[PDB]
Order: structure tokens, then sequence, then C-alpha cells
């Protein structure tokens, strides 16, 4: 939000933000457990504890 | 005559015991098998299993 930034600097900031978002989607899709993915959707799971 | 009755029931008891014991054996093993199948069912309840596992 600095009005002092020149537009090239803003473009640099946008680059960094884009790379962060890329990593976020990587984490979302690619994490797994036992071979099954965990977070690539809204999910619902019951464990049998009795 | 009385003795004859007693002897015949001795024999009958012999064969009854034969069959009874033979049943009990496999029955105990049946209990075992039911219990193991139970345990692996409870593992089917595991909510982390993948379809291939």
């Amino acid at each position: 939000a600095n009005s002092t930034n020149s537009q090239s600097d803003l473009d640099s900031i946008q680059a960094e933000i884009t790379q962060r978002l890329n990593e976020i989607d990587r984490v979302s899709g690619q994490t797994q457990f036992n071979g099954v993915k965990v977070l690539a959707q809204d999910n619902t799971l019951t464990i049998q504890v009795g | 005559q009385a003795q004859a009755q007693n002897s015949q029931y001795a024999l009958a008891r012999t064969f009854a015991t034969q069959k009874v014991s033979l049943e009990e054996s496999v029955l105990s093993q049946v209990t075992t098998a039911i219990q193991t199948a139970q345990e692996k069912i409870v593992y089917a309840g595991n909510g982390t299993l993948s379809d291939d596992d």
C-alpha cells in the first residue's frame, strides 16, 4: 500500500505473492497419507474408537 | 437283567462322550475364528484405509 512504490516494484511484489500462492496450492493438492490425499476437498471421516 | 441294563448304558455313554468331545474341539476353534474375523472387521472401520489396502 505504499504510494512511494513505483510500478516495477509493485510487479516484483506481485511476483512474490504469486509464488506464495503456487506453494499453497502445492501443499493443498500434493500432501498425502498412506497414499490417500487429505486436503484436496472438503472431507468427512469417522474413526471407530469403541 | 438289571446288570444288562447297566452295561448297555455304559456303552451308550461311551459313544455320547466320543461325539461330545469331537464337537467341543472344533467349537473352540470356531470361537477363535469368529474372534479373528471380528478383529479384522474392526480394522475395516479404520478411517485411513486406502482402497487397495
